[PDB]
């Protein structure tokens, strides 16, 4: 069950999304050039692409 | 053969074993009126010119603390709410503590100051009770029945072709809130439970509309507003017609859900009730609840239809058509 | 955002389209997509009320805790006794739905009753964590999945490469859905147009899919999986087999790129190797799992312990009709056990206890 | 500070938590009647030309089966006694559970069908229940809430000077049957529980001598007969005067009692009744008592003095004086 | 708390006493002379003397 | 059976004469018991409230659990987990109110909270069948308890001796009631007559007493538990005063034999050897301990394990009064404490806490 999640932090691997008011960690491992404003699909607690 | 979780989960397994159990083993069922069998909100008795509602509810959430609210508000509001929901204007409430050895005192002192303020907000008082300690690590239970006096009663079983159903809020606070507060799920504002009596609510349609034209309510608790709209449909044997876009949900509660894999319509309210009123006195219940603090994000779902009987049909955004499936137990755990 | 995706008005339109190309269409068109995402959208949303009765959708093996063999979750269990009997406890971690997979002898929650310790996890990072906060244990994941989930387990086996961690280990049962694809294609199960998994594209991208295309000249389609995602997929399929057309369509390319995306795609390359694997109730298909390279062998959990399987476990219980469902030729519903003694609560089959399992998801939607 | 065992003893030590913290967290606690406060059987609730009665007890009684009942049987007969002593006559029960994860179904079928069996006797329905199911490793416990009745209401508080003090019959056969039941001690007959709802005693002492000359009632549950009467004495204010030669006691009690090293005065007795008549009234009640087959072994212990107010005195059966004090909770644990 | 009664069976050094309707198994050790219809004061689960 | 000792009528006449030998008795006269039975007699038939104001009934340290030694309840747990860092685990068994006996560093409940094995059981033939169920694990039972007592554990010692029992072991915390009683009279503590213990004369007989008599002309009188049993020692004791008599009746005649019981004497002997002991809360008094001889020095769990017990052991809580009314010389009423921080359920001194301790059996009865 992958979600669209807006980035507001990145911390090298780590960064905080924000699913609307709800927000959780991802590693960024799959996507280094992630950076604050993104919105990236997450699946287990992992960015695998960011939307355009 | 052994009891499961899922046998007291408010769903269907569970009701697999009142079928299978509890309604078959108990043979004197009732006192002139709403009795077991019904399986309603609370249960009806005439004394003369009224009836006396007889409800009683156990609580058994855990933690005994979480976002909005604690067992002790929830045991005041679950009882006030069942007699509400008959059409019963709460009249006193009788209270059952099982606590585990060991509880600290603060505790149970927190939750006492709890059931008294929201005790004072309907108001109504604790006239009776009971406490009992035992050496089982289970903190804390809290068992509260209530009786109410109710002019006319309302049941499952009154809907009516035509009529259109409402909710006084959004859907799977609670629920959602307290499975968020345990898989740590933090939030830009946290989601709060939205357990509170919501006697004022009823009454104030009530005051509005007059009790003749509330065909049905019931306040979805376990296993959320598609078991409480699924089991209107099935006494009343109508049809119920949903659509999904008009069905208040937070933005929170959306985006939380869809990250715990759960539904927000499987999940217990604790602070709404579900009405099925008279075609021609929907706007006006709804406004009559808009009004107050506690119905302000109330909306007509749907309505009351002749296909379909027993079932709940889900129109859902794009127009398309399923039921909406009665769970087969509440999805969170210790969620009441 | 991407409220068209969802909008009532653009579905409506997608749906009048649909209708309008099939009212003149002869025979029948079959779309096979295989992501229990992706019927978890058709399912939810009601899609299949809205489409004209010769238009079918159905759902291929699109769920890969559905398809781990039993072999292999009997393996693990078997693993988890051998190290209690050499002093050694493990930390075995599992997704919740395969936690609850039933196999002939036992599930891991059936484990977990016996006093060993198994938890549920929400991904391999958890798996990470728990390694670092037990040295004095071997924590290990039991790793299911495609694609999608096959990448964030090897950028974990990297990140643990470099930090040198001894107890990160993981048993391996990953799969390709490309290939698995192609099988059902040499065995007659029936459709004209193929709506490729979103996410697993994400990784693989469209050139991932090419290789179908071309070599059998199947109409793919690469969506995402809001409602009108999959209702464009539809249209866009139905149009390339009324114009004879045979191409790769890109419906989500906001998410996807045609190449894909390489990190994964190496990253997953620098530790696993394409190779034969079984698929439960389905069959053996040719390069279609994936498994840990020779050198980045210590991090599988396997490389530690060897066990006897015994042999002929039965993939179903009597009576389950999930090996069929997974390939798309029949419905939960034409299931005996369906709603009756199998359900997400009481599951007989494991098409029932996954989250992207077609018959738990036909349970939990309450089909027409 | 810790929740003890003791707090739910219903001894002094549980009425320090009432006083110390329940009753003075609470401050929202009556309907018009005898309310929480007052600490009696139950409340009361004006209701025009009658009261209604109401109360409710939890039950965690281990073994759910013992000698002469269960958990059932006791959650019934339970919450008719209390409804009784308050002179009001059962109308309707509401039953809740909370079930371990785990029970075999057996057993709640066996609980249910004592329950329907002691509800039949009263008779009075079931009408209204919940049922909740825990991982808590706590096999089963029993929640009654019940409403009654009442022509005149009768309180913990009407004892006069000059009064009688009756038993319906034996005491400390519960609580010591269950404590022998514990530690394996065999009897020539098993020593059984007493367990049983005691309104036909109650109603059939009113239906012989009206109830203007019933002035205070009790069932000695928690604590036993020393507490419940030293409830009376406190409550009314007034001193009672008991002579230990007339309590009625079995020779099993007796010899099980010392061997236990504990009072049979100090135990809870589930199938009996205190009640306080006017003097001349006294035989006429106990007469009335002994014709019904529950209190066949009633007998008349004693008279309400006007010394030693708020403490009761016990006689010797030598002739010594002593006081009868009220426990520091029930000697016995799960008794209840 | 030592109380009396009347024994009812004696097996070597164990016996079975009757406490009014209650019965338990006592340690003759101390009472051999001990014999059914007797009648001893019991401490501790043992007869230390027959009544007269 | 017995029913003329428990009658209305024959406890009347006696108080009644009692009532008679005192009107025209000078000053006042102090009997004194030490037996927590016999207190619990005069209290639970509220005899005290039928004397005449000149006649008192005094309790004197007739409780072998609220005298043991804290210094001895400390070693037992200092044992426990000797023994458990020495990979052996024991199982303790103790009687209920020892059990919950305090001392400065916890009690035997204290230490069950911390995973120890600590058992209550009823008499010593509990801890002889652990014994034999529980082969890997040493078994030991802290043994208190006067001559009465003591008899049951010198019989379960031969009964062990035979079966040849390594895992029968004992703590000796055992006393001797007229030892002590001579110590009182050394010190002072007032009583012109002594109602000598009912069931520690079954045992030693009247001939075990008769030492004192005659030593120190003090009249003793054999008395059994009834009402009337201590009525009649009462009024025989009165009128011994009275004449100015000096000997020993044995009103428990009935049950008590003039030699006693001979095999228990040397059943006993057969193991114990009188020392001197400490009496907590009173001092060390000469000859009035038992401890196992030389011999059968194997049943003592002490010839096992050797511990360090801190000096300076306080014997009593501040503001605990038990010593003094273990002399007779003070009533639990007299206690700040009694009735307000102690109680049954939370004491704070061991006469509270006994079955046979004055303050909980004037607690537990509502003294006048
Ligand atoms: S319903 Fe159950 S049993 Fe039928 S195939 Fe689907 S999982 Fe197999
Ligand atoms: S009451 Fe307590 S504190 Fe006072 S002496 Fe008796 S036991 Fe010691
Ligand atoms: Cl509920
Ligand atoms: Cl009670
Ligand atoms: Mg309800
Ligand atoms: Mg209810
Ligand atoms: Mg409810
Ligand atoms: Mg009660
Ligand atoms: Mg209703
Ligand atoms: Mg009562
Ligand atoms: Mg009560
Ligand atoms: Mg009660
Ligand atoms: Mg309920
Ligand atoms: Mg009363």
């Amino acid at each position: 069950l992958a979600v669209p999640g807006k980035v507001i932090e990145v911390n090298g691997p780590v960064a905080v999304v924000d699913f609307g008011g709800v927000k959780r960690e991802v590693r960024l491992d799959l996507m280094p050039d992630t950076k604050p404003g993104d919105w990236v699909i997450v699946h287990t607690g992992f960015a695998i692409e960011k939307l355009d | 053969e052994k009891i499961k979780l899922e046998h007291g989960a408010g769903g269907e397994i569970m009701e697999e074993l009142l079928r299978d159990v509890i309604l078959k083993t108990l043979t004197l069922k009732s006192a002139g009126g709403i009795g077991l069998d019904a399986l309603d909100d609370g249960a009806t008795i005439p004394f003369g010119d009224k009836h006396i509602v007889f409800t009683i509810d156990g609580h058994t959430v855990k933690p005994l603390f979480f976002p909005g609210g604690d067992i002790g508000r929830l045991a005041v509001s679950g009882t006030v709410n069942d007699l509400a929901v008959m059409g019963a204007e709460p009249i006193a409430l009788a209270n059952s503590m099982i606590i585990g050895e060991g509880l600290d005192m603060e505790v149970l002192k927190r939750v006492l100051k709890s059931m008294d303020e929201t005790a004072r907000e309907v108001p109504v008082p604790i006239v009776t009770g009971d406490t009992k300690v035992v050496e089982d690590k289970i903190e804390m239970f809290v068992i509260t029945a209530g009786i109410g006096i109710a002019e006319h009663p309302v049941s499952d079983a009154g809907a009516k072709v035509g009529d259109a159903v409402l909710v006084s809020g959004t859907i799977g606070d609670h629920g959602i809130a307290l499975m968020s507060h345990r898989e740590g799920i933090a939030f830009e504002t946290e989601l709060k439970s939205d357990v509170a009596p919501i006697w004022d609510v009823v009454k104030a349609v009530a005051e509005t509309i007059g009790w003749e034209n509330i065909h049905a309510m019931k306040d979805p608790t376990r296993a959320g507003l598609s078991n409480a709209l699924n089991e209107i449909a099935r006494k009343s044997n109508v049809g119920i017609l949903v659509r999904e876009a008009d069905i208040p949900i937070r933005p929170e509660v959306r985006a939380a859900s869809e990250m715990l894999g759960i539904s927000p319509y499987d999940v217990a309210n604790e602070g709404k009730v579900v009405m099925v009123v008279a075609r021609e006195y929907a706007e006006e219940a709804l406004e009559a609840m808009r009004k107050t603090e506690k119905g302000r994000n109330a909306a007509i779902i749907g309505e009351v239809i002749a296909d379909y009987r027993g079932k709940v049909l889900l129109e859902t955004g794009i127009g398309g058509k399923r039921f909406m499936e009665p769970p087969e137990g509440d999805p969170v755990p210790r969620i009441c | 955002p991407f409220e068209a995706y969802r909008s009532r008005e653009v579905a409506m339109k997608l749906v009048e389209k649909i209708r309008e190309e099939a009212k003149t269409l002869d025979g029948e068109i079959r779309i096979m997509h295989v992501c229990g995402t992706h019927e978890d959208t058709v399912t939810r949303h009601g899609i299949r009320s809205l489409l004209p009765e010769n238009v079918k959708v159905v759902s291929g093996p699109g769920c890969p805790v559905c398809i781990t063999p039993v072999e292999d979750i009997v393996a693990m269990q078997l693993i988890m006794r051998k190290a209690r009997e050499e002093g050694e406890e493990i930390i075995l971690t599992t997704f919740g739905d395969m936690y609850k997979i039933p196999t002939p002898m036992g599930s891991f929650a059936d484990l977990k009753s016996e006093g060993f310790d198994v938890r549920i996890v929400y991904g391999i990072f958890d798996t990470y964590r728990i390694a670092k906060e037990n040295p004095d244990k071997t924590v290990v994941h039991f790793s299911p999945g495609f694609e999608t989930t096959t990448a964030p387990a090897a950028g974990m086996l990297n990140v643990a490469a470099q930090e040198e961690l001894e107890n990160f280990k993981i048993y391996s049962v990953h799969r390709l859905t490309p290939p698995a694809v192609e099988v059902l294609l040499k065995q007659g199960t029936v459709f004209q147009g193929l709506i490729a998994p979103g996410h697993v594209s994400t990784i693989i991208g469209v050139k991932g899919w090419e290789y179908l295309t071309e070599k059998y000249g199947i109409p793919q389609v690469v969506a995402g999986f809001e409602p009108n995602d999959v209702l464009m997929a539809i249209l866009m399929l139905i149009r390339m087999y009324k114009e004879g057309e045979a191409r790769i369509i890109n419906e989500y390319e906001r998410a996807v790129k045609y190449e894909g995306n390489v990190v994964a795609q190496k990253m997953i390359d620098k530790f696993f190797e394409v190779v034969d694997a079984k698929w439960r109730a389905l069959g053996v298909f040719p390069k279609s799992g994936l498994e840990l390279r020779k050198e980045w062998k210590d991090f599988e959990i396997r490389s530690f312990y060897k066990v006897e399987v015994p042999k002929n476990l039965p993939d179903l219980e009597k009576g389950c009709r999930c090996g069929a469902v997974l390939r798309g030729l029949a419905l939960p519903t034409d299931c005996p056990l369906f709603g009756k003694t199998c359900t997400p609560r009481h599951p007989v089959g494991p098409c029932m206890v996954s989250y992207e399992g077609t018959c738990q998801i036909f349970y939990k939607y309450g089909v027409l």
